[PDB]
């Protein structure tokens, strides 16, 4: 099997930067190499076929080069809509193989999240479980710390975070943290608090509520 | 251009079988349809890259398989229906993922002229389907409970209010969420599902709407979880 | 007057080649079930009524002339030449002409089609620097539909022009249906060109060319061809008719007006 190794594994860059992705083959594959782009939740799309040919309809800022074992995909001026994963793929010989992919990420100005908290609904408690949700909206960079506090006691091991893919239009992220505990435990305590720390905030932001208010 | 659409995906136990289908429509140069082309199956495990599985030539010959599925999977096609099939048997947990069918660009046969390329080119995949999700698990399907995430007074941050739907405890993937039947899309975020310790998925969808809207307008979230034939429309209102 | 025959063609002294299921033209082009006849020679080629074609359906304008001149040449010696066909796909084949289990084509012809999204104007030359005549066999594909035409050749109308320094033939393909034969309503037409020593072949096409792979060496001599269903026996006779061999001790004969060798005169 011919192995394709892509670098870097992951890259952050600013709008307008000239970006270079590399694909290395373990053996001479001549020019039988194609590059694809895949956006989150979508199927791949051909960008470059046979090492250097730009597919019909693909923007001209994309170009391809190389031969033998060494190939490059170049984006002359990175756009926010370019976020996603790029794969190289080889068809010199069966089995056909793909590179492990390179993920592209946009850098933009800092933007502080707006924070909201939601208590468990009445329908859900009626069924023995309590979910408390914290939402961080439209922020950058992705790194954020979300800390749960129950009756002012620092919580751990009972929450899960999920993060959206970087937005194709404004390059921000959104995040949700869900604190899950049994109805019994939820009814024990009174004050529920989500405390958020982030580079765009001068100091930690806290959102809270009192159970049954 | 030719377009592809896979179907047949679903949840199955390890050891069981499953047949995926892929239907071609549209047409390319010279009104060529899918039966003029070689086609491959390619899959993508959750969070992973792409793995080529199998190729078949326009006329049904020159078949090959990756070692990882050779002897278990069988590729075939019915050109009268412009349809491709992948018959999977003896499925295992690590076969879980999204399966795509994908057309190779070089013309391989023209039936009306009795012509066939001497060689199988197998060049670039110029058209891909949307993919079909396959889950191989011992666990049984379970449909989601849908709960409102209700906006409250003092919840304002920026100049906006937030509300949402919590879609909890379902298996397998995936569930779709829209708002007001797709009429509301600005400011919608649907988060990736997270696997809970229970082995079931949970997901949230939220939307930010001007604070003035709350009592005045209506906000409804529509959740689909085809695997259990679940279709819920839950109304989100202030507490 | 010799009025009788044994009913058998004697295999001596003349070299008889029994065509069995093949006509001479099918042997020339390289119909797969006929490739046994590759590079063969004969004094007399014998065509059987049971012969049949089993490759891409074709016709030969002036069939009678090509058949006659090859039969007279008495050999199928073929010499491959290194034609270069830049920017097209070679070795097209068909399930109308299987060679073993897969699709195939006449062995002596080369079905060219587009490469990628184009079929350029082909323009190739092959000089004759030998001291014998070369016979080139080439062809033209006539598609049954416009969809077919463009799928194969890109150009909406093709053209094949083959010339030497003093002759030229230009053929324009004709799109449309002919009667269905072995599943196919399209056709190939076969043409030929002789190139003398010091002359040169030029082939210029922007579609529908079925290219030659090389040439047949032309000879002159006593060779010919005959239609007959008589079996071929081990025995000796100078005179051969389609009815069988006949003695040539008598000055006249009444067996058949078609004869080969030292034969009495037909009356
Ligand atoms: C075809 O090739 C010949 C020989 O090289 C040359 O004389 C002639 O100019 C060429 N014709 C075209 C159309 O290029
Ligand atoms: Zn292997
Ligand atoms: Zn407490
Ligand atoms: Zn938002």
């Amino acid at each position: 099997d011919i192995q394709l190794t892509q670098s870097p594994s992951s890259l952050s860059a600013s709008v307008g930067d000239r970006v270079t992705l590399t694909c290395q083959a373990s053996q001479d594959i001549r020019k039988f190499l194609n590059w694809y782009q895949q956006k989150p939740g979508k199927g791949p799309k051909l960008l470059i076929y046979d090492a250097s040919n730009l597919q019909r309809g693909v923007p001209s800022r994309f170009s391809g080069g190389g031969s033998g074992t060494d190939f490059t995909l170049i984006i002359s001026s990175l756009q926010p809509e370019d976020v996603g994963t790029y794969y190289c793929q080889q068809y010199d010989g069966l089995p056909f193989t793909f590179g492990g992919g390179t993920k592209v990420v946009i850098k933009r100005t800092v933007a502080a999240p707006s924070v909201f908290i939601f208590p468990p609904s009445d329908e859900q408690l009626k069924s023995g479980t309590a979910s408390v949700v914290c939402l961080l909206n439209n922020f950058y960079p992705r790194e954020a710390k979300v800390q749960w506090k129950v009756d002012n006691a620092l919580q751990s091991g009972n929450s899960q975070e999920s993060v959206t893919e970087q937005d194709s239009k404004d390059s921000t992220y959104s995040l949700s943290s869900t604190l899950t505990l049994s109805k019994a435990d939820y009814e024990k305590h009174k004050v529920y608090a989500c405390e958020v720390t982030h580079q765009g905030l001068s100091s930690p932001v806290t959102k809270s509520f009192n159970r049954g208010e | 251009q030719v377009q592809l659409q896979e179907s047949g995906g679903g949840l199955v136990q390890p050891g069981e079988s499953l047949r995926l289908s892929c239907v071609g429509s549209g047409s390319s140069f010279g009104e060529s349809t899918l039966s003029y082309y070689a086609v491959s199956w390619v899959r993508q495990a959750p969070g992973k890259g792409l793995e080529w599985l199998s190729i078949i030539n326009a006329g049904g010959g020159d078949i090959d398989y990756a070692d990882s599925v050779e002897g278990r999977f069988t590729i075939s096609r019915d050109n009268s229906k412009e349809t491709l099939y992948l018959q999977m048997t003896n499925l295992r947990v690590e076969d879980t993922g999204v399966y795509y069918c994908a057309k190779h660009m070089s013309m391989q046969q023209v039936v009306s002229a009795g012509w066939e390329r001497a060689d199988l080119v197998g060049d670039a995949f110029d058209v891909w389907g949307q993919g079909t999700m396959v889950t191989v698990s011992s666990a049984s399907t379970k449909g989601p409970s849908v709960f409102p995430l209700a906006p409250s007074s003092k919840s304002t941050s920026g100049g906006t209010a937030a509300l949402g739907c919590l879609v909890k405890d379902y298996f397998p993937e995936p569930v779709t969420v829209s708002w007001n039947s797709g009429a509301l899309t600005s400011g919608v975020h649907t988060f990736p599902a997270v696997l809970q310790s229970s082995g079931l998925y949970s997901l949230s969808s939220v939307v930010t709407v001007p604070s003035s809207s709350l009592g005045t307008q209506t906000y409804i979230c529509n959740v689909n979880h085809k695997p259990s034939n679940t279709k819920v429309d839950k109304r989100v209102e202030p507490k | 007057v010799q009025s009788s025959s044994t009913g058998k063609i004697c295999n001596n002294p003349h070299r008889i080649l029994d065509g069995i299921d093949c006509t001479l033209i099918d042997a020339l082009l390289g119909d797969p079930h006929c490739d046994v006849f590759q590079n063969e020679t004969w004094d007399l080629f014998v065509e059987r009524s049971k012969a049949f074609s089993n490759c891409y359906p074709y016709d030969v304008p002036d069939y009678a002339s090509l058949r006659s001149l090859v039969a007279s040449s008495g050999t199928l010696e073929f010499i491959t030449e290194g034609f270069t066909w830049t920017g097209v796909t070679q070795n097209g084949g068909s399930n109308a002409c299987k060679r073993g289990p897969g699709s195939g084509f006449f062995s002596r012809l080369n079905w060219l089609t587009k490469s990628g999204s184009t079929y350029p104007v082909l323009n190739v030359t092959m000089p004759n620097n030998d001291n014998f005549d070369k016979l080139y066999i080439w062809g033209v594909h006539h598609p049954s539909t416009n969809q077919e035409q463009t799928s194969l050749y890109v150009q909406a109308s093709g053209r094949v022009t083959v010339s030497t320094r003093r002759s030229q033939q230009t053929i324009i393909p004709n799109i449309g249906s002919r009667p269905w034969v072995r599943g196919l309503s399209s056709r190939i037409s076969i043409y030929w060109t002789i190139v003398k020593p010091g002359d040169v072949l030029v082939i210029n096409s922007n579609g529908n060319l079925i290219a030659p792979r090389g040439y047949f060496k032309m000879r002159t001599g006593k060779s010919s061809i005959m239609r007959s269903d008589a079996p071929i026996d081990t025995c000796i006779s100078e005179c051969i008719t389609p009815n069988g061999s006949i003695p040539n001790d008598k000055p006249f004969q009444n067996v058949n007006k078609i004869t080969y060798g030292a034969c009495p005169k037909y009356v």
